[PDB]
Order: structure tokens, then sequence, then C-alpha cells
RNA sequence: GAAAAGUACCCCGGGAGGGGAGUGAAAGAGUACCUGAAACCGUGUGCCUACAAUCCGUCAGAGCCUCCUUUUCCUCUCCGGAGGAGGGUGGUGAUGGCGUGCCUUUUGAAGAAUGAGCCUGCGAGUCAGGGACAUGUCGCAAGGUUAACCCGUGUGGGGUA
RNA sequence: AUGCCGUGGUGUAAAGCGUGGCAGUGAGACGGCGGGGGAUAAGCUCCGUACGUCGAAAGGGAAACAGCCCAGAUCGCCGGC
RNA sequence: CGCGGCACAUCCACCUUGUGGUGGGUGUGGGUAGGGGAGCGUCCCUCAUUCAGCGAAGCCACCGGGUGACCGGUGGUGGA
């Protein structure tokens, strides 16, 4: 099975902006009095020294 | 000599590619489809430019018709009584009379209904 | 007050002061016309008569001569290889009503 | 130019047909012309003029015996063999009002514009309304002599 | 096609590709490719018979000394030694207009040399006169020998 | 209208979609919430947008001397870049085409209260 | 770039790259470099679009947005015009009618016959000959004309076979 | 009955005839009328028809609908029959 | 049919009374293969004239024009 005919912008366009990252959500920290902002998932990690904010 | 085509050929191309400016998809950017949408656009144009006189006179005819029956006649009888009192007054300006002036159409309405014959079936 | 005019084949509803564009007339720009007219109305009266009629005519004033809207032409059929260009531009004269 | 009617030109009033006895064309024609505004003078096919239209007494409206029992209203569900018929007869002791109503809709223009005008139509089966707050006034229907 | 370098074999198989057939890869559609009914080496010049050359002469010279361009002078220069200052001061008193045309003897190579290279002038031998030369010149300036040789040699 | 500076990464070595993908995340939001969204980003080209945006942060607060505190991201977007072809060998003899399509990233911020 | 005068120095950055400075007439010439079109890909923005069956246009047509002018109003008016009305530009187009893509080949194709993904550039009645026929025009005219060749800086003058 | 030849009148611009230059065409289709072949079937096949349309003809009508009915588009008009 | 613009042919009178123009009647102006007539645009040479570092070409936008191919003006970019 091979395309019939090209597609038009439009429908090239209404699929194709449906390929998109989803934002995770931060919440805040802090760390030797230093604020940061981490994934929620990360927050006992965070507390406990394992992540490296960079 | 040689010579190059790109300085005349390129003339056409912005004629129409101006001219189809609004077109949606490829015939407004490219210019081999946009001529084709052009050949169609000024066909459409100019039987359009005839039918539309078509057209007018049947909106006008409508009109007149409610006008008339509104006044208790039909625009069978209105025209025809019209004529017999000679009255040349356009169709055209019979609507815009109607929409305009009610007790003027009203008149009209009068003076076509006393020109019409005692009995329109003999 | 207003009534109907007929001119250039046409006829046209007008009032005094109105401004109307008409198929050209052999006349210059400045100097006075007088048309034949269709019907008055003045209120309630609209005379509906050919013969009242033919002695009320509507005097205007030629403002100018003017060009209608330039219309391109390009007949075209199927698979001919046939084509035709061709454009018009419609001379008019526009009138000032100041007569009835 | 001819007038062309604008926004907020157009002005709307309420209609109530008794169908006691109307043949269902006659009635549907006639409900079908109110809604578009057929009788006005600023009708203009692109815009919808035209008045609210209220249908009371739809059980009693005219039809044959034949008729009932002959008439045929089709569906189809979009299966196969979902073909579905009942009789004008069946339809008027179910819902009255369904088979003045397809009537009228057969009748107006197959667009957009009218899905917007068959929204002014309101066909109830018997000989009330809840629109009083409303005044629909009587339209009887009449033929202009010619 | 045939004079440009290589294109001999065909390029490959007529069917199966899916592909035009090309036949060689110097065909003129191709980019690289022949020439079609290209410029070649010409010769461009006509047989105008005599009677049409000195009649179209003749009416030039005509015109000329009709409108009264035609100045004739015994010498361009006293001496033997050429001077473009001299003979270009006696030209401007003869004349003031751009475009000269002079007939000297092909022996006066003072008079010659003294003209050679003053802009808008131009110099030819009496038996060397011509349509074009006469009527692009805006006068034209006659030695008395080269006058008469030219009247002698058309009688 | 506000006192703005610029930054540009030209010749990235990220295709212009990838990279558009992680843009849209950030657009419009101020400096300090884009970057550590980047940081948190799974995404590869959060790495070079990141740097983009703190680069033009950068230049704001040294050339500028404005307050970094009040950095919007008003302006990012992604152009095409030069593409550079390749080759890939395939069943049969077929030889197929590859693109090494690069992004050139744009960031404008601006402060403003 | 006329000339390397090919960006000292500072800042972000591992670099790449960029910003500020600086050179230059010009960086709207930064070794990816004269000019810098189209296809194609973004960002901002005005209008429209989630009850509708659309060869994608055309004719009719409301409503919005924008920019200018004629009125009456803020008369602060030297203002300027907010704003009110009218009129006109330009953008968009709710809604109504009409409407079977181009080429080729065919008796006949919107055709479910052929060909074309798109743009830019290139791609097909030419040249030779005292050839042949017919015409327009010019010179000479019961005559017209030279070929080879010769002489001239040439396109000019000779040359009767 | 028509059709055909000649002749005398009347009418009719873009008929006709001669001689040259330059062609294209030589696969036609459907409909009406008269016939052959076929089974008096074929959207079948072959002839005739100063018969028509299409081909190469747009517009209105026949729901749509080359060949049927009306009618031959120089352009413009928001005029009329 | 009405009113206005265009073109071809023919006729009628004027101007050089056919090389052709002036005005007025009448007819005509669907069109494939094909025949005839007249034009637009690009480049080069020659003659005359004219513009150009106070900004040529090319490109882009806007406002206009012609019966057609097409044209002009203004601005921006650009640098012969
Ligand atoms: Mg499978
Ligand atoms: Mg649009
Ligand atoms: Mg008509
Ligand atoms: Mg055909
Ligand atoms: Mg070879
Ligand atoms: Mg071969
Ligand atoms: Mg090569
Ligand atoms: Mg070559
Ligand atoms: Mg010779
Ligand atoms: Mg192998
Ligand atoms: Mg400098
Ligand atoms: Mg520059
Ligand atoms: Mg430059
Ligand atoms: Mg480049
Ligand atoms: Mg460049
Ligand atoms: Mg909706
Ligand atoms: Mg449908
Ligand atoms: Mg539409
Ligand atoms: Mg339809
Ligand atoms: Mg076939
Ligand atoms: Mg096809
Ligand atoms: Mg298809
Ligand atoms: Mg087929
Ligand atoms: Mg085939
Ligand atoms: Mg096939
Ligand atoms: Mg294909
Ligand atoms: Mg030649
Ligand atoms: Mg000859
Ligand atoms: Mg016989
Ligand atoms: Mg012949
Ligand atoms: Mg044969
Ligand atoms: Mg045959
Ligand atoms: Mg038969
Ligand atoms: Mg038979
Ligand atoms: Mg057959
Ligand atoms: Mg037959
Ligand atoms: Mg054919
Ligand atoms: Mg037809
Ligand atoms: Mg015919
Ligand atoms: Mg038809
Ligand atoms: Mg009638
Ligand atoms: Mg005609
Ligand atoms: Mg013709
Ligand atoms: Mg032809
Ligand atoms: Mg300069
Ligand atoms: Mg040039
Ligand atoms: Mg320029």
């Amino acid at each position: 099975a091979v395309p019939k005919r090209r597609k038009s912008r439009s429908n090239t366009r209404s699929r194709r902006s449906q390929w998109k990252a989803a934002k995770t959500e931060l919440v805040g920290v802090t760390v030797a009095g230093h604020a940061h902002k981490v994934p929620r998932r990360l927050l006992k990690a965070a507390r406990l020294g394992l992540i490296d904010f960079d | 000599a040689r010579v190059k085509r790109a300085v005349n050929a390129h003339k056409k191309r912005r004629s129409i590619l101006k001219a189809s400016r609004g077109y949606r998809g490829q015939r407004s950017r490219l210019y081999r489809k946009a001529k084709e949408q052009q050949l169609h656009s000024l066909n459409y144009a100019y039987r359009d430019r005839r039918a539309r006189k078509g057209e007018f006179r049947k909106l006008w005819i409508a009109r007149i018709n409610a006008a008339a029956r509104l006044n208790d006649i039909t625009y069978n009888r209105l025209i025809q009584g019209l004529k017999a009192a000679g009255v040349e007054v356009d169709r055209k300006n019979l609507a815009d009379i109607a929409i305009s002036d009610p007790a003027a159409f009203t008149a009209l309405v009068d003076v076509a209904r006393a020109a019409l014959p005692e009995d329109v079936n003999a | 007050t207003y009534a109907i005019v007929k001119t250039g084949g046409k006829q046209y509803k007008v009032a005094v002061g109105d401004v109307v564009k008409v198929e050209k007339l052999e006349s210059e720009q400045g100097e006075k016309v007088s048309l034949p007219v269709a019907l008055v109305v003045d209120g309630a009266t609209v005379t509906t008569d050919a013969k009242a009629l033919a002695k009320v005519a509507v005097t205007g004033e030629v403002l100018g001569h003017t060009k209608g809207p330039k219309i391109r032409i390009h007949k075209f059929k199927n698979k001919t290889g046939y084509h035709k260009r061709q454009g018009h531009r419609q001379q008019l004269t526009v009138l000032k009503v100041t007569g009835i | 130019p001819t007038y062309a009617p604008k926004a907020g030109d157009t002005t709307r009033s309420w209609y109530v047909i008794d169908a006691t006895d109307v043949v269902l064309g006659r009635l549907a024609v006639a409900a079908a012309n109110l809604l578009r505004g057929k009788h006005k003078p600023t009708f203009a096919p692109n815009v919808d003029g035209g008045d609210f239209v209220i249908v009371i007494n739809a059980d009693k409206v005219a039809i044959s015996g034949d008729k009932l029992q002959h008439k045929m209203v089709y569906r189809h569900s979009g299966y196969p063999g979902g073909l579905h018929k009942r009789t004008i007869g069946e339809l008027m002791q179910r819902h009255p009002d369904r088979v003045v109503e397809k009537a009228i809709l057969g009748m107006l223009p197959k667009n957009r514009l009218s899905r917007q005008i068959q929204r002014k139509l309101r066909v109830y089966a018997g000989p009330e309304h809840p629109h009083s707050a409303q005044q629909p006034v009587p339209y009887e229907l009449k033929q202009v002599a010619q | 096609r045939g004079e440009v370098s290589g294109g001999g074999r065909k390029p490959y198989r007529q069917k199966g590709t899916g592909r035009a057939r090309q036949g060689s890869t110097r065909a003129p559609q191709f980019t690289g490719g022949g020439v079609v009914h290209g410029p070649k080496p010409r010769d461009y010049s006509q047989r105008t018979p005599k009677k049409m050359i000195a009649a179209a002469l003749r009416g030039a010279l005509s015109d000329r000394a009709r409108n009264g361009r035609i100045h004739a002078i015994t010498e361009l220069v006293e001496g033997q030694n050429p001077s473009t200052k001299s003979a270009r001061a006696f030209l401007a008193s003869l004349t003031e207009r751009k475009q000269v045309l002079v007939v000297i003897g092909r022996s006066d190579e003072a008079g010659a040399k003294s003209v050679r290279n003053l802009p808008g002038v131009h110099i030819l031998a009496p038996d060397q006169l011509n349509t074009y030369d006469v009527l692009r010149a805006d006068d034209v300036v006659f030695s008395v020998e080269a006058l008469n040789a030219y009247i002698a040699a058309n009688t | 209208e506000y006192p703005s500076a610029v930054a540009k990464a030209r010749f990235v070595r990220v295709s212009p979609r990838k990279a558009r993908r992680v843009i849209d995340l950030v657009r419009g939001r101020s400096v300090s919430d884009a970057l550590d969204i980047l940081r948190w980003a799974p995404q590869a080209a959060s790495g070079p947008v990141a740097k983009v945006i703190a680069s033009a942060a950068a230049n704001a607060q040294n050339n500028g001397g404005l307050d970094p505190a009040t950095l919007v991201v008003a302006t990012v977007y992604a152009d095409q870049g030069p593409t550079a072809k390749r080759i890939r060998p395939r069943a049969q003899g077929r030889a197929f085409r590859i693109r090494r399509r690069t992004s050139h990233i744009t960031v404008v911020v601006e402060s403003r209260p």
C-alpha cells in the first residue's frame, strides 16, 4: 500500500501538530538553603541528596 | 546571441500570482496551478456577469409579488394592470418602491386594479 | 419628493441633490441636461399618467466623465487550444440632480 | 443598489395555525412560506427572515383513508437490512406532530440556512401550547383571487 | 549532439526501469548536451550590382554637395612634417561639426598622419569612397588631387 | 517597546522539528521557569535550547544591565540550517538518502514588571 | 572587501555559536562571505472556522478589523480628533445561487484512457546553395548580370568566360 | 408526389467560374425518413437522403444527460419583450 | 429590442478625393485542423539623442494604465 496522492498542507498540519511533548509539573524543594524545583516523584531523592541539580 | 529567458518569462508569472491572491492551497502558491484557476475564474466571472441580470430580476419579481399579495392582488394581474394603465415604471424601481414607500406602492396597486378589465377570463 | 428618471436605456430613482452614474451623454462638463420621467411621487401623489408626466422633466448638471471597473475576459474551452483575452472599461457620466 | 437586509433589520412575529381540518399539504406550504418569510417585501434568499410558527391540533389534520393505509415512511439505520417502514396511520397514532413537521421540512430549501430556519417551528398534537407568554396571532389560510 | 565529446553508447535499457528512454547522454534535452539549430560560421555578404552601388554613392555625394557640406583644399600641412595641432586648427576653421570625412591621395603621408588620430575624423582614398562613410560624415573634405582623380575616374 | 537582548545558536545539530517540540514548552514563560522546565524535560534538544536561553539572559544582564529576575522569554523559534546528505545502502543494491538536518535557534528576552 | 584593515578586549558557553565593543563608505560585505528570486520551513498578528458533504472558484452578501475624508460633538481647536453619523480604501467572508482540473488522443474523457510531487534554470521548422516554384520591393532595361581571378587598410574598383 | 436538365421573369452584397500560392482532411457519431444483412434483435452492421445536430457550439429546456426541443455568445448595463 | 464602447466589409460625400485619413448609413463579428493580416516582450550591432556613485541593472512592495501580448509612476533593496 502506497499513498494515492500527496496530502494537503492543512491535512498534514492537523496530524503533525499532535506530535508534542507533555510538560512535567514541578514542586519546590530547598536543599542546604538553596531552593530548587524538581518533579514531585523525585522529592524524596532531592531531600536525601541524590539529585544533582547541575 | 544567446538570450536568457528569465527576465521576459517572469512578467506573466508575477501577474498571474498577483491575480490569484486569496486562493487556498497550491492555487495561490504555484504558477501552474494559479494559471488553471485563473482560467476557471475568468470564465466563471464572464458567465456570472450575464446571469446576474436574471438573478436580480428574479429577486425584484419576488419582492414585488410579496408586496402585491400584501395589497391583495397577484403579480400576474398587477403587471397586466400596470401595462394597461400605461405605467412604465421598471421592476427594479417597483421593488425599491415596495420596500421604501408602501403608500406609493398601494397607490400603484389601485391604479393597476382600476385599469384591469371587468372580467379577466373573457 | 422624488421621481423615476429614464436615461441611457435604464431608470433611476432620484431626489433633488442626488448623484447618479449614467451612460455616457454627449454633453460636456458643467452644463445642464433635461431628462424624461416615468413616475413622480410628491408625498401622497404619484400622477401615474403619460400626458401629465410628458410635461415634467428633471434637470441635472454634468459633474464629469468617469470609467467603469476594468473587466478582464479570457475565453477558454476545454481541449481545443482556444484562448481569447480581452479587456473593457465602460465610459460613464456623473449627473447631479437639481430639477424635478 | 437593491436593498440588502442588515443585521437587526429583520423583525419576527409569532403565528399560531390551527390544523383542525386543513389538508396536510396546504398547511405545510403555508407554514413553510411563513417560516421563510416569503410574504415580506424585504425577503432575501440568503437571510433568515420570517416568523415563528406554532401548529396546534396536529392530530386533526386532514389525510385520506387510503393515504393513512398506504403512504409509507422509510428510514435506514445503516446496517444491512436496516430499512424500517411505518404507515402514516401509525405515525399519526404515535407522534402526530412528526408527520406535520416532516411534511414542512420537506418543503424548505435543502441548504444550511433551512437548518436555522426550521428552529422557529413548534408543532403540538393537542389544542394547547406553552407559548402564551408570546402572543401568537391566529393565522388562517387565504387565497388571493386572480 | 554528434560533435559533443562522448555520448556513444545507449546509457541503459529501454524497458523495465520506469524512466524515459534516452538513446544518448548528449541528446539536446540533457544538460551538457548538444545544441539544436545553433549558430555556425556564416558568410554575410550580398551581391549588390555595381550600378546600384555607384548610384547610391553618387546620391550620397549629391546630397552632401547640395547641402553645401563639400570642401576642397590644396593640402593639410605646409611642410613634410606632420602636425596634428595645425591640422586640427585648419579643420576647425573649415568646419565645426563632429564628424568629418577626409579624402586625400594615397601618397600624401604627411596629411594622413596629421589627422590620423583626431577624434571624429575618418580618412579614405579617392577610389575607396562609399555610402556608409559619406552618410556618416557631417562634412566631406577633398584634396584637390583627390577630387580631380575621382572626377576623372567617373568621367 | 521593552528593553531586550538577543541570542542565536546557528548550525546546531538538532532537527528543527525536534527543537520546536521543546521550544513550545517554554515560549512565553519567564527565564527562571523556562530554565528548569528544560532542565527536567527528558528530550535531548532541551540542552541546546537551555544554553541559548541562558546566554540571552546573560547578554541582557551583562551588556544591557537589566535585572535578571524580570526577564521573560518573549520570542523564540527554530529555523532550518544547511542539510548534509548521506547514503544508506539497502536490499538488492538500492541506495537511499539520509539527511543530517541542523537548526538556527533564536531567543529574545525582554524585561518587564 | 578599494585595501585583511579577517573583529583587539569583555561576557554566556566544554566547544560550536552568539552579545557588547572595534574595523570598514557599507558587517543590509564576518572567510557558512557581491546581488540574493521561487519552491520549502518557522514566529507574531487581523478576520473566519468544531450541525457540516466544499474541482476549492465565481456572482450576490451581512458582520468584524484597519486606514483616510464629509457632518455634529469633546471646542480643550494652533491642537488633535477620542467619540457619533456618513462616505470611501484595503483585509477577511457567516449566508444564498451557479459550477464535472489541465494536457494529449479521440465519434466521444471530470472521467475509473495517457502524462504531470513542487520550484528555478535548460529543452524542438535552423543553415548552406548565382539550387526550384510563386510573390513583395529596388536598379537597369531589349537588354540584365558577372564566376574564377586581379588591384586596394574594408564594405571599393576592375574582370565578357 | 418529389427530385433532375434547360429557359424567360423577380429577388438576393460577402453566390458562382478561371488561373496561381499555402493547406488540412481521407478512423466519424447520434437522430428523422427510404432500404439491404441479421431473428426484421442489438447503444449491431452496410448504403441513400441541397436531412439535422455534434465534431468545431457556448446559452435556456429535458432531474442529471456530445448527437433530442428552443436558440447561434463583439463587449458593458442592478432595462424591456 | 433599448442605451453606450470596439472591430471588419461595403456604400455615400470631403481631405493627396484609395498610400491612406474626415463624417454618415447598412450588413457582419461562436469556432477545432488550417489560411491570411497586424502587434507585445527579451538580447546584440549601427546612427542620433538622453539618464546614471546626487545611484544603472536586477529584485521586492504599493498606486495607476491599455482592446491583448503587456506598460507607467512612487518607494525599498542594491552597487555599474
Ligand atoms: Mg499489510
Ligand atoms: Mg479568501
Ligand atoms: Mg436576458
Ligand atoms: Mg475535442
Ligand atoms: Mg558520437
Ligand atoms: Mg542509437
Ligand atoms: Mg561538463
Ligand atoms: Mg556544451
Ligand atoms: Mg565587385
Ligand atoms: Mg550486494
Ligand atoms: Mg566603523
Ligand atoms: Mg551596500
Ligand atoms: Mg554586499
Ligand atoms: Mg549560502
Ligand atoms: Mg550574500
Ligand atoms: Mg457552528
Ligand atoms: Mg447534496
Ligand atoms: Mg459559494
Ligand atoms: Mg449543482
Ligand atoms: Mg475508443
Ligand atoms: Mg486523469
Ligand atoms: Mg479520479
Ligand atoms: Mg476510459
Ligand atoms: Mg492508450
Ligand atoms: Mg491503462
Ligand atoms: Mg502518473
Ligand atoms: Mg536569413
Ligand atoms: Mg525580383
Ligand atoms: Mg432518385
Ligand atoms: Mg486554391
Ligand atoms: Mg484510408
Ligand atoms: Mg474511411
Ligand atoms: Mg432505418
Ligand atoms: Mg438496417
Ligand atoms: Mg453504431
Ligand atoms: Mg442517417
Ligand atoms: Mg477530431
Ligand atoms: Mg450546447
Ligand atoms: Mg454547424
Ligand atoms: Mg444545452
Ligand atoms: Mg413577459
Ligand atoms: Mg454572433
Ligand atoms: Mg472569430
Ligand atoms: Mg488554428
Ligand atoms: Mg557611495
Ligand atoms: Mg542587461
Ligand atoms: Mg532600483
